[PDB]
């Protein structure tokens, strides 16, 4: 196979979703920090360039009416990546795309917390993308973890799926964000919540005809500043293991992450319109929206009746290995440190990526 | 936080 960038409209072919319905019958959310004005222009460029019907969007000011929802320029790249990858992975159609904008002028992490809260209180988006995070110990120290976990618990109970990127620092999430730290390993919040689907990252190889070839762990090593670029994965030091993860034997009594993984290597990343220009972008920030778009298709195939899927993923995939592409090669550290991929569930990549048509057939037969 |  070859490593190259991909138009997001290629993700259905790659993950075997072409025979599924589009997400035209499912509403999807994206959590953002600040506004999305340029992102909506980039989204217009995206659907128009690809010859697709336009996407119905709404932007939601989730905090104070007098908050700061100005565009964050760097942020627009993230909301571009998220929106274009969702719509591409969804087959080119979503019922509506809702941008839940965090106020930037709010104290502490309260703007972000209120963005999550609004998405749950409104309960209109079935699937919500979160391509962000930070050291879980930091979130824990200031009470943000506890506050936000309550919101995600309510989401899961009401049948909403939050998808959360596992991180881009490999095992070194709490070490100056990504500086190698030997055997000291850590994870990202909110991926470590048991109430969300945590999504890790792969290196995606395709055949010359554009079909799936194989996936390895996302690990692109150190950048010029000496920071590691790799999939987050490991276990929470705070969150207890939810019962469905007991199928992964020989692991501690903690929430293990990620659950599943999709394309994240920049070298195999998505081609995204950003301030009018095409850029090749990776990260677990890519992997999460691919899951969101694909999962939204399965919702549309099932009348939006699929509840929070963590328990079902673990029972189905452990008993049915054909539902995934099992990542077996690579590690999410540096210098001989970090976790290794292997057969079945592993810390870099979880169960690996989903084969959507096979998963769809499984759900038809067994439910989810 | 960080954008991933
Ligand atoms: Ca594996």
């Amino acid at each position: 196979g070859t490593a190259k960038g991909h138009n997001p409209t290629e993700f259905p072919t790659i993950y075997d979703a072409s025979s599924a319905p589009t997400a035209a019958n499912t509403t999807v959310g994206i959590i953002t920090i600040g506004g999305v004005s340029q992102t909506l222009q980039d989204l217009q460029q995206f659907t128009s360039a690809n010859g697709l019907a336009s996407v119905n969007t709404q932007t939601i000011q989730t905090g104070s009416s007098n908050g700061d929802y100005s565009d964050d320029q760097q942020g627009q790249g993230e909301w571009d990546l998220d929106s274009q990858s969702i719509v591409g992975s969804a087959g080119g159609a979503v019922q509506q795309l809702l941008f839940y904008m965090a106020d930037q002028s709010a104290s502490g992490n309260t703007g972000l917390t209120q963005a999550f809260n609004q998405a749950v209180s409104d309960n209109v988006a079935k699937v919500i993308n979160v391509s962000l995070g930070w050291c879980e110990a930091d979130a824990n120290a200031d009470g943000t973890l506890q506050a936000e976990d309550r919101i995600f618990a309510t989401a899961a109970a009401q049948g909403q799926t939050f998808s959360v990127s596992s991180g881009d620092e490999g095992v070194y999430e709490c070490n100056n964000r990504g500086y190698p730290d030997g055997s000291t390993y850590s994870v990202s919040w909110p991926a470590s919540s048991p109430n969300v689907i945590a999504v890790g990252g792969t290196t995606l190889y395709t055949t010359s005809a554009g079909a799936y070839s194989n996936e390895t762990v996302w690990n692109e090593g150190l950048d010029s500043n000496g920071k590691l670029w790799a999939t987050g994965g490991g276990y929470s030091v705070y969150e207890s293991k939810p019962s469905w993860q007991s199928v992964v034997s020989g692991t501690p009594g903690r929430r293990l992450l990620p659950d599943i993984s999709f394309d994240a290597a920049q070298g195999t990343g998505a081609l995204i319109y950003n301030y009018g220009q095409l850029q090749q972008i990776g990260g677990t920030s890519l992997a999460s929206p691919i899951f969101v778009g694909l999962w939204a298709r399965l919702q549309s195939a099932n009348s939006n009746s699929l509840g929070f899927p963590a328990a079902s993923f673990y029972s189905a995939i452990s008993s049915t290995p054909s539902l995934v592409h099992d990542v077996k090669s690579g590690n999410n550290g540096y210098g001989g440190y970090g976790y290794n991929a292997g057969t079945g569930w592993d810390y870099p990549t979880g169960w690996g990526s989903l084969d959507i048509a096979k998963l769809s057939a499984y759900i038809r037969s067994n439910g989810f | 936080x960080y954008l991933y």
